[PDB]
């Protein structure tokens, strides 16, 4: 976010600048995201390369009034999906760690209302 | 009692999706360039870099939300040059050649209703246009082919054949369509101009989406305006207690304001992260209410709007999203007089998929959610048993199809 | 993070605590350990309110694995691109250490082909509509294949029903309707 004519080949993005990363024309399914539509990547003597991300390959559906496609055939397609469910048991004792075998200072400690229960 | 008429509704839903990014630097906010606060912020540990990694985390989650709803189809279909779809003209939720970001009639009068100290604002991954085409891709892709662009390759399927073996599923056959479909047409045509006219007429349904910018800016406000407060100490200019005590005195004032202020920012940080967590809970479920009700058919009730939901559109709006949910809501109803069982030469005859009904004289077996009555033959009804154990039998006479064919 | 924070200062002279008492015996002690507990006190404060934080999300992805065990696995769930992409058929869950994953076995048609279609059939004079299926026409000939296979069949008076004149419905289609109790009645 600063205007980079205020800085110590060279784009200008909507989100910063971005120096030292080659602006191509082209565009492809974006690997490292950066703002406002703008990736960067690394391909073809290589070097970093930055541009406007794509959506997908365009498809026009021949829609008529009296034609339908039926598939002919199948393909049985078996994928995955990872959740987690649990995390680590962590219990932690106030005393310990405020005061630590401390004596001198769990009397202090005392005076604090009841900062360990909860 | 069974209904004879039948009326399409076309309702609404408004759900948010994402708040607005932000970052706030943790010593420019609490020492403002100044070098007196480097020694007596050193002291305190690692409190930076920990409120400088929740707010990245919940900026990038905020951005993970947007690209998990609407990021769901594969490729971007695009209509044929104009329509021929039956008599329905999705002309006003369709994409329009003119206003260069493309955007439809609809999600334009959306837009058109939600019109630095320390504190930055990052700009979203996909801008207004990207979301927009994405809202087009899945609006082109269900207009031209129904259930099964979402399982894998578009099939074309004519629109009147596709709301015609959508009635099938909520239980109504398909003549009951194609003997009605100019005033099913002239039904839905007339039900999408009030959305029109209530979106123009008042902000009275853009609230959700509007109370949430409507609080992260009290927040944000709260933030800076909490600079100008002692916090208990002789002042609150930072400079002019630099200048007027010298000694060891600015360091137990100024230990008492970089308290107050790091307590203040403390408490920004988590009020954050408690209201990231609804929206992500809303996100969720946008992403759920349109994997199902937009690229299928839910048979769950009252989920995708009231009534047997049967379409639905998908419309952005400004960190949101907007559905148009169609429905059947049966109409003017009648009353007759039912029976569980016809009882033809000792044997029941239970209906096959109905409901036996009468009018005085005449019987017939009819659907439920519309009334056309059949004559009741051994091509509706299926034998079971004998005629006692059934309680509400009726006597009747049960007509079968082959018998008048043998005489010639 | 939480143990690190037992490094720090705080403003006192110094971050070890027996040190601390190791030099200043009645009072000073005192006003030097007043600020490492406020310190320390503040750290697990911020601490315990992120891990509930973190908990509650964990809760709601757990409550999600919970329902996605109870309908993808036992059951089979026609809600659409809740479990997998495509038509479900099964699925085989794993364990995984802290954590579930689930095995999405689905059917998922391809290698489509186009044919001419047709909403219902005139023959005499009575619309006919298909019981279940489509119509269609390989060019010359037409056919009431099902929704997701081509699977053509002769159309039939056993697969269409009637429904009034066919005189409303737009797009009718002229065709004959193969009776199979005619040819069985020269006996
Ligand atoms: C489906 O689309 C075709 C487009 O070819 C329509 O055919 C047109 O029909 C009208 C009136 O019958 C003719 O005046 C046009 O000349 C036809 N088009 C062409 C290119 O010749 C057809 O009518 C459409 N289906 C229905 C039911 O209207
Ligand atoms: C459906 O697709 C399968 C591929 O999974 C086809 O199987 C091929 O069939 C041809 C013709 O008999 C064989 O020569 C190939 O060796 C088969 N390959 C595989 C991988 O099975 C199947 O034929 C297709 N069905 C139709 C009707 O074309
Ligand atoms: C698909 O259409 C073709 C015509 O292009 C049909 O081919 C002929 O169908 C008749 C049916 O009466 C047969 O008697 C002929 O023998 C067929 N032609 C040949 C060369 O065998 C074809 O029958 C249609 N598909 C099906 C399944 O019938
Ligand atoms: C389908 O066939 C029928 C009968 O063969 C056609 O019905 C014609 O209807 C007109 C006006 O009602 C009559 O003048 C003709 O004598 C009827 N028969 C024929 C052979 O034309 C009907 O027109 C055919 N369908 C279409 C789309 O033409
Ligand atoms: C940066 O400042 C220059 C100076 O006028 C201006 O011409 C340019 O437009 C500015 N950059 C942007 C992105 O506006
Ligand atoms: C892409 O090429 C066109 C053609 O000259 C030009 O107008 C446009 O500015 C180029 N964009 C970039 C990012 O180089
Ligand atoms: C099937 O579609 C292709 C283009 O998608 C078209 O050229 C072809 O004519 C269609 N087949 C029929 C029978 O209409």
């Amino acid at each position: 976010g600063v205007n980079c004519t205020e800085v110590p080949n060279v784009f200008q993005t909507r989100a910063g600048c971005l120096i030292g990363a080659e602006h191509v024309n082209n565009s492809y399914e974006c690997d490292i995201p950066i703002g406002a539509g703008i990736c960067a990547s690394y391909q073809t003597s290589q070097s970093i390369i930055a541009y406007t991300m794509s959506l997908g390959a365009e498809n026009s559906v021949a829609y008529s009034n009296n034609s339908i496609a039926i598939p002919i055939n199948f393909t049985i397609s078996v994928t995955t999906e990872i959740l987690p469910v649990s995390m680590t048991k962590t219990s932690v004792d106030c005393t310990m760690y405020i005061c630590g075998d401390s004596t001198e200072c769990s009397n202090l400690l005392l005076q604090y209302g009841s900062f360990c229960t909860q | 009692a069974i209904p004879i008429n039948f009326t399409i509704s076309v309702t609404t839903e408004i759900l948010p999706v994402s708040m607005t990014k932000t970052s706030v630097d943790c010593t420019m906010y609490i020492c403002g360039d100044s070098t007196e606060c480097s020694n007596l912020l050193l002291q305190y540990g690692s409190f930076c870099t920990q409120l400088n990694r929740a707010l990245t985390g919940i900026a990038v989650e905020q951005d993970k939300n947007t690209q998990e709803v609407f990021a769901q189809v594969k490729q971007i279909y695009k209509t044929p040059p104009i329509k021929d779809f039956g008599g329905f003209n999705f002309s006003q939720i369709l994409p329009d050649p003119s206003k260069p970001s493309k955007r439809s009639f609809i999600e334009d009068l959306l837009f058109n209703k939600v019109t630095f100290n320390g504190l930055t604002v990052l700009p979203p991954l996909l801008t207004d246009e990207m979301i927009a085409q994405y809202t087009s891709a899945l609006l082109a892709g269900t207009i031209t082919s129904g259930w099964t662009f979402g399982a894998g390759a578009a099939l074309q399927i004519p629109f009147a054949m596709q709301m015609a073996y959508r009635f099938n599923g909520i239980g109504v056959t398909q003549n009951v369509l194609y003997e009605n479909q100019k005033l099913i047409a002239n039904q839905f045509n007339s039900a999408i101009g009030k959305i029109q006219d209530s979106l123009s007429s008042t902000a009275s349904a853009l609230g959700k989406l509007q109370d949430v910018v409507n609080q992260n800016a009290q927040a944000l406000n709260t933030l800076v305006k909490q600079l100008s407060s002692n916090f208990g100490a002789i002042s609150s200019v930072l400079n002019d207690i630099l200048a007027r005590l010298d000694p060891p005195e600015a360091e137990v004032q100024i230990d008492r304001l970089i308290t107050g202020r790091l307590q203040s920012l403390q408490t920004y940080v988590t009020q954050q992260l408690i209201r990231a967590a609804e929206i992500r809970a809303s996100a969720n479920l946008a992403a759920t209410k349109m994997s199902e009700c937009v690229l299928g058919q839910s048979k769950r009730v009252d989920f995708c709007g009231k009534g047997y939901h049967l379409m639905s559109f998908p419309q952005s709006a400004p960190h949101g999203v907007v559905f148009l949910h169609v429905t059947y809501v049966p109409a003017q109803e009648k009353n007759f007089t039912t029976a569980p069982a016809i009882c033809h030469d000792g044997k029941a005859h239970f209906p096959r998929e109905g409901v036996f009904v009468s009018n005085g004289t005449h019987w017939f077996v009819t659907q439920r959610n519309f009334y056309e009555p059949q004559i009741i033959t051994t091509h509706n009804t299926f034998v079971s048993g004998n005629c006692d154990v059934v309680i509400g039998i009726v006597n009747n006479t049960v007509y079968d199809p082959l018998q008048p064919e043998l005489d010639s």
